[PDB]
């Protein structure tokens, strides 16, 4: 895990907005 | 506190190709919600355009690669970014076995519309497991962001 970890962080910040 | 380099920069442009299935450098409103349907949420037209206009530099329903790097490096400077990681842990470790199990990781990969083998899952463990427990923890997970 290193690439797929950055993709989840972006969706969590745009969904909680 | 931690800054990204040209190496970490290559992973971002490489990370942008997952959301940019066109290869032009855009993350359109429909491509973001496609990610929303694989997460277990119902995407709406009000939300899709709302999320885009946050980073969208042009304002047409698409996100570009320059400002994409702008959103992550911003809130990663408050050091209270520990509350945001709890979000990545719940998506990976659904039943919270305290760490990331191979059975749940597969479903995340399979829910995206792809079929992968267990042999690849072993690679994630050697990449994040320090004592090699076979599962991924949040503490190691935190350090995994500053790993090159």
């Amino acid at each position: 895990l290193k690439v797929l970890v950055k993709a989840v962080l972006f969706a969590c910040m745009l969904m909680r907005k | 506190a931690d800054q990204l380099t040209e190496e970490q920069i290559a992973e971002f442009k490489e990370a942008f190709s997952l959301f940019d299935k066109d290869g032009d450098g855009t993350i359109t409103t429909k491509e973001l919600g496609t990610v929303m349907r694989s997460l277990g949420q119902n995407p709406t037209e009000a939300e899709l355009q709302d999320m885009i206009n946050e980073v969208d530099a042009d304002g047409n329903g698409t996100i570009d690669f320059p400002e994409f790097l702008t959103m992550m490096a911003r809130k990663m400077k408050d050091t209270d970014s520990e509350e945001e990681i709890r979000e990545a842990f719940r998506v990976f470790d659904k039943d919270g076995n305290g760490y990331i199990s191979a059975a749940e990781l597969r479903h995340v990969m399979t829910n995206l519309g792809e079929k992968l083998t267990d042999e690849e899952v072993d690679e994630m463990i050697r990449e994040a497991d320090i004592d090699g427990d076979g599962q991924v923890n949040y503490e190691e997970f935190v350090q995994m962001m500053t790993a090159k």
